[PDB]
RNA sequence: GGUUAAGCGACUAAGCGUACACGGUGGAUGCCCUGGCAGUCAGAGGCGAUGAAGGACGUGCUAAUCUGCGAUAAGCGUCGG
RNA sequence: CCCGGCGAGGGGAGUGAAAAAGAACCUGAAACCGUGUACGUACAAGCAGUGGGAGCACGCUUAGGCGUGUGACUGCGUACC
RNA sequence: GUGAAGAGGGAAACAACCCAGACCGCCAGCUAAGGUCCCAAAGUCAUGGUUAAGUGGGAAACGCGGAAGA
RNA sequence: CGAAGGUGUGCUGUGAGGCAUGCUGGAGGUAUCAGAAGUGCGAAUGCUGACAUAAGUAACGAUAAAGCGGGUGAAAAGCCCGCUCGCCGGAAGACCAAGGGUUCCUGUCCAACGUUAAUCGGGGCAGGGUGAGUCGACCCCUAAGGCGAGGCCGAAAGGCG
RNA sequence: GCCAGGCUGUCUCCACCCGAGACUCAGUGAAAUUGAACUCGCUGUGAAGAUGCAGUGUACCCGCGGCAAG
């Protein structure tokens, strides 16, 4: 079967953490965990906690085999903006965005 | 009375963008910049209703000449021999006799060298 | 000096092919200790080269 | 241009620089061990084995030079006294750098840079 | 079948475009009202120095708000449903 | 109950008609952002479309040269108010 | 007369030049102007000549020189 | 036994359009004939809510300057302890006037903020803290000035005193 | 406003060095402006400065540090 663990309103933005998400993809569990562990992004580590989580809810609620699972699908999207005020030259203001990343990951053994 | 017509502009929109498939990204995606682009399609493909035509005849034409050529004739003469000789075989027809059929061609060639003879 | 048109999301996609990061994938497994580590540094329990470091 | 000229920059002005280097040579005398950046350590390197060095040979002279160095009375207390000795049968390679991963603050280079003995 | 020589020749997508399935902020469209706008029939057409309209501060078993009330303070006394 | 830092967050079990109703909570569009699938693209120039057009993958036809997804090449084409 | 309010074909694009007023459709034929060496569809067709200069493919006044567009 | 709404497929008309149905939808829709529009959006430097653009570029807010060992902490360079270097030192020291009104201390914590990590903080929650005959206000007198019964003036308000 | 004496990189003529940006890495993260772009050079035309028209030449695709001639 398919286990997905997926981690919401994250504290990092989409576009910088599918860069270290698109290495993941497609490899096995301990290449991805070494990878992940030994690079140095907070995106990095995100992904690490959620692959982590997904391994776990693996070994939990499905049957047994955790060598053999799989990173099947990994994508990450954007989700809520944050709107902020900054002040600037002229006593104008800009409206600043700080994003936030939604982070999925489906591993499957078959 | 109050009307709401965002049912209405939702359909027209769609109406608009299911014509505007593969418009590579913004002209596709975009409902004004397809609009424009369904509406100039639109024209290029009834100008070309009639370029199909004129292609058509215009390559039947070179067909015919290149296998009258082959046999040893020019297409101008060919044509002449055949309305001489009250052959009224369309090009079309013609062109795609001279593809599949040699020998129709030949005979075709050797009639109309006879009625200009 | 400003842009008269907007850029594509197909040259946003091609000016960003390049962002792309790299693998070590050189995992380097001690022999005295048995863990894996990056190419000339020490584990997490400082082992390196065979050799007990304090590892603190 | 860098053109055979040595020195690592590490910006800053040249008296913090030398304050750098000289407390963090008297940390590391004092502690047999200390863990910075490994540019840090390089440099360190070139500044600190030449107080062993000096410090090979006991002298009036040479305890004064080493004060003036590093300004510190615990440090040159414990050269002339302690590894003195202990390298006095090594000529060189008093001090050894050994790279630790990266800083989660910063993700820069990090390395532990100790005595080669260190006596245990 | 092996060699030499000449001509032809796809299979690669770092990324991108097109069409389909699934997703992420998005709260638009549809449905509903203890909410507003406009008229009809009636009372009242004023409140108050025996202290008006409006406010500050307090009142629960209550740390904060709305509402009622004012040291008798989310109530008190008499008479009815 | 499990991963997670005693967290946020997520995966199971259960209540629930529905959890593709989980408090960021009826229905959940368009612009924007990715994944997987099929095609094209590293020698080719211009309102990026149109007619022709093979080729490339699938279903139908109980073969029938049919449709869907892309358009290598090619004639024409100097946006809208 | 055209455009303004007329599409389409020819001259390189070009509106004031030539033919020609687009109801729609057919992988039909003919023709007007313009062309038949290819690009790009058609005569490397004939008949009697002119040109030696690429004149054609830049322009008048004298006996090819005047005759020059960034 | 499945309506509006949203998204595809097929059929149909010369047209704005109409009908069948898969999918989420679990409660409303409305034939034919007639009447009124806040009756049909692609632009008015149009307004409101969301999102790409330049771009993951600038920038991260005086060149007084941080470093080392340990404690807590999963994460330590910014929290704490100890050591070393540096800056202001008629200031970047201390208290008051005006202003601000609990930001002051303790326990606890990362939902949001610090142009970064945070366990820290002038951040969220709970508790504590302000003790006056000698401090100042308060109170008595008072310049500039204001109010100003009687009074003068002015259509009324209202000006002067 | 002009002249006389020293003075100096204003200059002949610009060279090295000390710090902060500029360059890479880790984290946070805007604006001006944006009809759609598969955004080359030369000749002719063209509402009169042609990336986009007709003719011709060149160019594997996409990033990074600068010049600004447009």
């Amino acid at each position: 079967m398919e286990t997905i663990a997926k981690h919401r309103h994250a504290r990092s933005s989409a576009q910088k953490v599918r860069l270290v998400a698109d290495l993941i993809r497609g490899k096995k569990v301990s290449q991805a965990l070494d990878i992940l562990t030994y690079t140095n992004k907070k995106a990095a580590v995100l992904v690490k906690k959620v692959l982590e989580s997904a391994i776990a809810n693996a070994e939990h609620n499905d049957g047994a085999d955790i060598d053999d699972l799989k990173v099947t699908k990994i994508f990450v999207d954007e989700g809520p903006s944050m709107k902020r005020i900054m002040p600037r030259a002229k006593g104008r203001a800009d409206r600043i965005l700080k994003r936030t990343s939604h982070i999925t990951v489906v591993v499957s053994d078959r | 009375a109050r009307v709401k017509r965002g049912v209405i502009a939702r359909a027209r929109h769609k109406k608009i963008l299911k014509q505007a498939k593969g418009y590579y990204g913004a002209r596709s995606r975009v409902y004004r910049v397809a609009f424009q682009a369904v509406i100039k399609a639109g024209q290029y493909a009834y100008r070309d209703r009639r370029q199909r035509k004129r292609q058509f005849r215009q390559l039947w034409i070179a067909r015919i000449n290149a296998a009258a050529r082959q046999n040893g004739i020019s297409y101008s003469k060919f044509i002449n021999g055949l309305k001489k000789a009250s052959v009224e075989i369309d090009r079309k027809i013609l062109a795609d006799i001279a593809v599949f059929d040699k020998v129709a061609f030949t005979a075709l060639v050797e009639k109309a060298k006879a009625a200009l003879a | 000096a400003v842009q008269q048109n907007k850029p594509t999301r197909s040259k946003r996609g091609m000016r960003r092919s390049h962002d792309a990061l790299t693998a070590v994938t050189s995992l380097s497994v001690d022999k005295t200790s048995g863990e894996k580590h990056l190419r000339h540094h020490i584990t997490a329990d400082g082992y390196y080269r065979g050799r007990k470091v304090i590892a603190k | 241009m860098r053109h055979r000229k040595s020195g690592r920059q590490l910006n800053r002005n040249s008296s913090h620089r030398q304050a750098m280097f000289r407390n963090m040579a008297g940390s590391l005398v004092r502690h047999e061990i200390i863990k910075t950046t490994l540019p840090k350590a390089k440099e360190l390197r070139r500044v600190v084995e030449p107080l062993i060095t000096l410090a090979k040979t006991d002298s009036v002279a040479n305890r004064r030079l080493a004060f003036a160095r590093t300004r510190d009375n615990e440090i040159v207390a414990k050269l002339f006294n302690e590894l003195g000795p202990r390298f006095a049968s090594r000529a060189g390679g008093y001090t050894r750098i050994l790279k630790c991963g990266f800083r989660a603050g910063d993700n820069a280079p990090m390395a532990y840079i100790e005595l080669v003995d260190r006596s245990e």
